[PDB]
RNA sequence: GUUUAAUUCGAAGCAACGCGAAGAACCUUACCAGGCCUUGACAUGCUAGGGAACCCGGGUGAAAGCCUGGGGUGCCCCGCGAGGGGAGCCCUAGCACAGGUGCUGCAUGGCCGUCGUCAGCUCGUGCCGUGAGGUGUUGGGUUAAGUCCCGCAACGAGCGCAACCCCCGCCGUUAGUUGCCAGCGGUUCGGCCGGGCACUCUAACGGGACUGCCCGCGAAAGCGGGAGGAAGGAGGGGACGACGUCUGGUCAGCAUGGCCCUUACGGCCUGGGCGACACACGUGCUACAAUGCCCACUACAAAGCGAUGCCACCCGGCAACGGGGAGCUAAUCGCAAAAAGGUGGGCCCAGUUCGGAUUGGGGUCUGCAACCCGACCCCAUGAAGCCGGAAUCGCUAGUAAUCGCGGAUCAGCCAUGCCGCG
């Protein structure tokens, strides 16, 4: 049941990720609807390439933020012992509502 | 009972569905006829049925979703045939000979910097 | 006045009137981004680096 | 001058967040 | 635009009428990126000639350009050491290209309050040979022909 | 003078960043603030041993610092007065969960920097700039390399005048992405003043 | 624009306010500015700076809204 | 340019002039004027007095600054005790000192522009020449291209074009808190629900387009095609910018040599200035109108952004807005109403129900504080403007024009400029 999404400006570390939670319980519990990929959400900035007159000649940046989102429909008391289990995983944060 | 149409074009969405009726056309609710009261290219918008002779023949559901009003409705112009062919496949020779099985991308160019709507640089001045 | 105003944007001192911004790095006044605290120099300088997490180069 | 101090004219050059704006 | 000799774009026809040449008119009266605005103009002429006589209003449109496209004209180009002006005569594609922007730019110099007045009077006008647009049209081989003797270039 | 950052060009592929983790929205700079430090700490104080790299391991709370040094003889310490006494002394600004690791390196004169690192320690010391980097590009692609191109400029022989140099042998293909081609930037404060030390060193391809 | 209240600097009423006890003199020499000009302070002079030195005026009645500030020109040009 | 006291500095055809500025009300600020501070606004180290630290206040003084007060009194070497000492921190005195947007971009490092997205820059072997060197790269043709072909005493390669990267055109799968009666069951007939994942949409990996095939043409690369295919000959945009010139631009993003300033060329505050105006140019903004302009009604976005913030909604307000407060740390909540569009009435050519400059009065709206130097709104005042000379500017496709929607610095503040979207 309870609720995770996955964040994450790399979706190689992301989805990693998320093809790393489904072990901890699709392979422990019951099926999981597999991740929920949320639109990619952007932080777009462009920036002049110049450090005086030159405004033009400008190069562009985005820290992009990929968010997907996994929901299990069966909470078991086993699996849950495997998610924190998992404490290797790679420069990513997730968090768990209610 | 029926066979779905897609339709993008203009970064519109246009989700076309055929059944066999007689004279429903409507879209979202509203009234083809009168929700684009007021066109041009409005006939143009169901061309794939007098150039097949069948306008008074199927039935179509439609949904919208964003995009241009006319870009709304050149996706309208694909939808149809982009529908049909699953049972009714020989529709093809009498169409993408004449030129419409196609999408006809044209989206926009995105702004640039150092410019302006795109590709107008700005006014240059030697002086 | 290289370093001698930075220290001023520390002490806060008239009421919310002198309340500006500050690169960290660069030092410098104006450009500077309230997300990396750096101007838009004394940010490529560590973006084409690398020491900037998820800042690639843009592309589309 | 359009966006600036002691006027009236016109604010299409000054902005208006912050500036007067509803915050909380 | 020196080497290879590009592409003419081919053109939507019509949906009223089964004619390239009509939308080859309304697109071209199209401004500020104002196509449905158009149309009306052109339409709300033809449904006037409808009522003015029992003249179709595209079996008449034809005629005046057929009396707008001329035969041979001008053509600007430097030769020698100074400016001349060398005269040609005129390619069919271009002078259907010519005509129809010679049509247009005659409707807002009608006297006309309106809109599609503008447009049917110098069609109309020039549908026996007494329009702006055959003026301006005879005018350049007015300015042509009189320059038969310009025979060696040519080509 | 052109060609961006090759780095700067790769980054969001093949090498991956210096750093590694995610930051959330008004936490960005609050971790940033003390992570460039970290890194700004070691840059003249590890330095007499050869720095590279220099990774940052974060999610919440805890962080890994990785180093890439080719010579940790020195930075280790006779036992531990220095490696297990640096992390306690990093805390000082940074109350976090002091983590540390030390990379070994097995070919040093393979990385883009150190070669710069080495130019300009040599550089300093009035030697014959032409032929330091000449010894340096060969033994480069001597250590199994198969490309280099290491770029100098500033006051050669401290002459009015300010030419660039070249050393290089074979290919360098800046343009290409799957080249993987590491980057050096150095720096030489000297009598007459500051230089500037690049260095190319291609690597392989797919 | 002046709404749900109006203002004048602080210091001021310490060096306009002590000029009433008696309904005291005229001669002063401060430096602000951006204070309103004060309905009950029409019988007085002011010193207000320009830039380089303070230029006053006798007020009168009219001026009230108006700021301080605009009796004192700065940009010696007209 | 002109001037004021200051109108800081830089930028100088193409490469400056909506440029450093993506923050000239004070600070930012570097400029002027005045007031004041001098081991400081900062860092390392030493000596001496008081003291730990640290909170609070007052008089005056424009502020800063100066003088003063109440508290309070920690951590380690002893001693319970009257009482010796020390590390850190603070104030006052001597220092070592630092500090400067001061000068030289003709002394530099780094970064940037131009040629220029031009297509060139070269190596190994061989050959020709005493040799420097040439050839290869030249000739014909072709292309965006040193792209490629023929020939050629040359044959191959490296840097560069391309391609490997990104966004769009097509599709497959994975996955369903947006979407869906496309099929059904309640519906205040809303996707609100039960319910489901084809479809919508979303984001990860993949197939796909290679002149592949065929009808012809030029031997050759290539060309007119055509079929299939979504697209066909680079499908359409991004980023990528070689050897090198411009002794190019930047000591003012930063570092740095050397000269200089150190009782100030350092530092703090109030005010004023870069918005000053007989002028002229650069880039933009509304127009000078019937395809036109107002009023009312009636739909479609793509992207971007936001908890100590976004603001629905309720009321009040004739309006910018005020009080209350739903939801949303975010495909949910919101900013947010999009304009051109469609219908319907007016205005029937007028200097106009076209345009809003100026200006009088009156407002709310953020912050110590809005005259020079903010909006939005009301009663108006309603100027030139009737299409613009010599000239001259961008643009070959969803481009040009037109119409509108966001972001980035932020207590407020230079945001009609810029960068994105439709
Ligand atoms: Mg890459
Ligand atoms: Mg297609
Ligand atoms: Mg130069
Ligand atoms: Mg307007
Ligand atoms: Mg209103």
């Amino acid at each position: 049941k309870i609720r995770i999404k996955l964040r994450g400006f790399d979706h190689k570390t992301l989805d990693a990720s998320a093809q790393k939670i489904v072990e901890a319980a699709r392979r422990s519990g019951a099926q999981v609807s597999g991740p929920i990929p949320l639109p990619t959400r952007v932080r777009r900035f462009t920036v002049i390439r110049g450090p005086f007159k030159h405004k033009d000649s400008r190069e562009h940046f985005e820290l992009r933020t990929h968010n997907r989102l996994v929901d299990i429909i069966n909470p078991n008391r086993k699996t849950i012992e495997q998610l924190m289990t998992l404490d290797l995983p790679t420069g990513v944060e997730i968090e768990i509502k209610t | 009972e029926q066979y779905y149409g897609t339709g993008r074009r203009k970064e519109a969405v246009a989700r076309v569905f055929l059944r066999p009726g007689n004279g429903k056309v409507t879209v979202n609710g509203q009234d083809f006829n009168e929700y684009f009261q007021g066109l041009v290219r409005a006939v143009a918008a169901l061309e794939p049925l007098r150039a097949v002779d069948a306008l008074g023949r199927f039935d179509a559901y439609i949904t919208v979703r964003g995009g241009g009003k006319s870009g709304q409705i050149d996706a309208i112009k694909l939808g149809i045939a982009r529908a049909l062919v699953q049972y009714n496949p020989d529709y093809r020779a009498k169409l993408k000979p004449l030129g419409f099985l196609t999408r006809d991308a044209r989206v926009v160019e995105r702004k640039k910097y150092g410019k302006h709507k795109a590709r107008r640089a700005p006014q240059y001045s030697k002086r | 006045a290289r370093k001698a105003l930075i220290e001023k944007a520390k002490r806060t001192p008239k009421f919310k009137v002198r309340a500006y911004t500050r690169c960290v790095r660069c030092g410098r006044a104006r450009s500077v981004y309230r997300f990396f605290g750096l101007c838009r120099i004394c940010l490529r300088e560590l973006a084409h680096k690398g020491q900037l997490p998820g800042v690639r180069k843009a592309s589309w | 001058g359009k966006g600036d101090r002691r006027t009236r004219r016109g604010k299409i050059w000054r902005g208006t967040y912050g500036k007067y704006r509803p915050r909380k | 635009a020196r080497r290879r000799r590009a592409e003419v774009r081919q053109l939507q026809p019509d949906l009223v009428y089964g004619d390239v040449l009509v939308t080859a008119f309304i697109n071209k009266i199209m401004r500020d990126g104002k196509k449905n605005l158009a149309a009306r103009i052109f339409y709300d002429a033809c449904k006037i000639i409808q009522e003015k006589t029992g003249q179709e209003p595209l079996k008449v449109f034809k005629q005046a350009v057929e009396n707008v496209k001329p035969r041979m004209e001008v053509r600007s180009r430097r030769v020698g050491g100074a400016n001349y002006q060398v005269p040609m005569e005129v390619s069919p594609r271009r002078q259907q290209s010519l005509a129809l922007r010679w049509l247009v730019q005659a409707a807002n110099q009608r006297p006309e309050r309106r809109a599609a007045v503008r447009i049917a009077h110098e069609l109309m006008d020039a549908a026996e040979g007494k329009g702006g647009a055959v003026k301006k049209k005879e005018d350049v081989e007015r300015m042509a022909e009189a320059n038969r003797a310009y025979a060696h270039y040519r080509w | 003078g052109n060609k961006i950052h090759p780095i700067g060009f790769r980054l969001g592929i093949t090498r991956d960043w210096e750093s590694r983790w995610y930051a959330g929205k008004k936490q960005y700079r609050h971790l940033l603030l003390e992570d460039q430090r970290i890194r700004g700490l070691l840059e003249k104080e590890l330095y007499s041993a050869g720095l590279a790299r220099v990774d940052i391991e974060r999610a919440a709370d805890n962080v890994a610092v990785t180093v890439h040094v080719a010579k940790p003889g020195v930075v280790i310490g006779r036992g531990g007065e220095r490696i297990r006494v640096l992390r306690e002394e990093l805390a000082k600004l940074t109350g976090k969960n002091v983590a540390l690791n030390v990379q070994e390196v097995q070919n040093p004169n393979l990385s883009a920097p150190l070669v710069a690192q080495r130019v300009a320690e040599q550089i300093e010391r009035r030697f014959a700039v032409r032929r330091a980097i000449k010894q340096a590009v060969q033994r480069v692609m001597e250590s199994g390399a198969k490309g280099a191109k290491v770029i100098v400029s500033g006051r050669i022989g401290g002459a009015e005048q300010a030419r660039t140099e070249w050393a290089a042998q074979g290919r360098v293909p800046l343009h290409t992405l799957r080249a993987n081609i590491d980057y050096g930037f150095a720096l030489a404060r000297t009598t007459y003043g500051v230089l500037g030390v690049k260095a190319y060193i291609f690597l392989g391809e797919v | 624009s002046l709404k749900k209240g109006v203002f004048v600097d602080d210091h001021l009423l310490e060096k306009v306010l002590e000029l009433n006890a008696k309904g005291e003199k005229r001669l002063i020499k401060t430096w602000s500015r951006r204070s309103t000009i004060v309905p009950e302070m029409v019988g007085h002079t002011i010193a207000v700076y320009n830039g380089k030195q303070h230029v006053p005026v006798y007020i009168t009645e009219n001026m009230v809204g108006h700021k301080l500030g605009e009796f004192a020109p700065t940009r010696t040009y007209r």
